[PDB]
């Protein structure tokens, strides 16, 4: 089997600025009738491939002419002369010149942006879930940059690590920030013990956490 | 493009076997030929065969060969890939690709499972003390306890594309759990309606649960 390496792997850009990505094969992708079988091909996380080039250098139709393919024999390079928001996603080069048509790691671009707060939402249970028996606290922590940040939940004043279920979108292809949600699970029983939940937040943007609390019975 | 559809997400025992399909709406694929496309749980694609679909003459991967078979009922349209004695190794997105214009298929999930079945309870998130930041309100839908993936959400059938933040689902004891956020103007809710629309293909589900303002919390 033809191997496939891609260079980098992890691949961080500043908008506006250029990125090349490259790829290698242990073997010449020359097939005996002269043309070259490799093809880019792109993913945003959750969605189906599209491929972006082709024969080495054709462009696919619609996609832009920011993007480059070139070279020849076993290295393969595509540029981006200049990288949008939009852009971000796995790139992955692929052969079909050899007997089985293999394809390479992936490298996944990110966009390097200015900095921004997350904003809190917290929504108390639904008289739903609490009538099912249930009490689900959401706090959705939305439109950051960095990625990294910290969430703490707090009933009355005491923290609560058991219950809680976190989960972050990938880079956003608009404005290219993250979101997170944080979901605190309790019993029906437990919930209506206790008068406030607070979801707190630890993030660059800010020396001490951002929070967002609620008290029953006030709203 | 996705223009291919596929068949909806299987749950099945390790063992066993199962059979994918892939049909296209707008055109004939006998003149095409289609591959198959693997892809686990964040990790790159593999390369399993492809077939020409007018005679079913087609190759296979090495790693594939006995694993999988293709077909093709160009009668009724549909290239088939059925994989047998199925591991958690098979538990993947399957996707089905056509040599016109670049055509994919949506994918197909793949749970190896001994798991049951589950549906989801969902549960509309309405916001709470007039919140709002700048002049906008978001809401939020929850959709808890459900197996095996996928669970498709959608907002206002769909119409309500922009501000929605779906966030991957996370498991935990065998059960997913999944929410979504929209944000729109405040002028908009709750003069005007907002359904989260939620379907479980693998237990054939489909729930709409409207948001609405929030009585004493």
């Amino acid at each position: 089997d033809v191997v496939m390496t891609q260079t980098p792997l992890s691949l961080s850009v500043t908008i506006g600025q250029p990125a090349s990505i490259s790829c290698k094969s242990s073997q010449s992708l020359l097939d005996s009738d002269g043309k070259t079988y490799l093809i880019w091909v792109f993913q945003r996380p959750g969605q189906s491939p599209k491929r972006l080039i082709f024969l080495v250098s054709k462009r696919d139709s619609g996609v832009p002419d920011r993007f480059t393919g070139s070279g020849s024999g076993t290295d393969f390079t595509l540029k981006i002369s200049r990288v949008e928001a939009e852009d971000v996603g796995v790139y992955y080069c692929w052969q079909g010149t050899h007997f089985p048509h293999t394809v390479g790691g992936g490298t996944k671009l990110e966009i390097a942006r200015a900095d921004a707060a997350p904003t809190v939402s917290i929504f108390p249970p639904s008289s739903e879930q609490l009538t099912s028996g249930g009490a689900s606290v959401v706090c959705f922590l939305n439109n950051f940059y960095p990625k990294d940040i910290n969430v703490k939940w707090k009933i009355d004043g005491s923290e609560r690590q058991n219950g809680v279920l976190n989960s972050w979108t990938d880079q956003d292809s608009k404005d290219s920030t993250y979101s997170m949600s944080s979901t605190l699970t309790l019993t029906k029983d437990e919930y209506e013990r206790h008068n406030s939940y607070t979801c707190e937040a630890t993030h660059k943007t800010s020396t001490s956490p951002i929070v967002k609390s609620f008290n029953r019975n006030e709203c | 493009k996705v223009k291919l559809q596929q068949s909806g997400a299987e749950l099945v025992r390790s063992g066993a076997s199962v059979k994918l399909s892939c049909t296209a709406s707008g055109f004939n694929i006998k003149d095409y030929y289609i591959q198959w496309v693997k892809q686990r749980p964040e990790q790159g694609l593999e390369w399993i065969g492809w077939i020409d679909p007018e005679n079913g003459n087609s190759e296979y991967a090495p790693r594939f060969q006995g694993k999988a078979t293709m077909t093709a009922d160009t009668l009724s349209n549909t290239a088939y890939l059925q994989l047998s004695s199925l591991t958690s190794e098979d538990t993947a997105v399957y996707y089905c690709n056509a040599d016109l214009h670049d055509y994919w298929g949506q994918g197909t999930t793949l749970t190896v499972s001994s798991a049951k079945t589950t549906a989801p309870s969902v549960y509309p998130l309405a916001p709470v003390c007039g919140d709002t930041t700048g002049s906008s309100v978001t809401l939020g839908c929850l959709v808890k306890g459900y197996f095996p993936e996928p669970v498709t959400l959608t907002w206002n059938s769909g119409s309500l594309s922009s501000g929605v933040h779906t966030f991957p689902a996370v498991l935990q004891s065998d059960l997913y759990t999944l929410s979504s956020s929209v944000t729109v103007t405040s002028s908009t809710w709750p003069s005007q309606s907002i359904t989260c629309n939620v379907a479980h293909p693998a237990s054939s589900t489909k729930v709409d649960k409207k948001i609405e303002p929030r009585v004493t919390s």
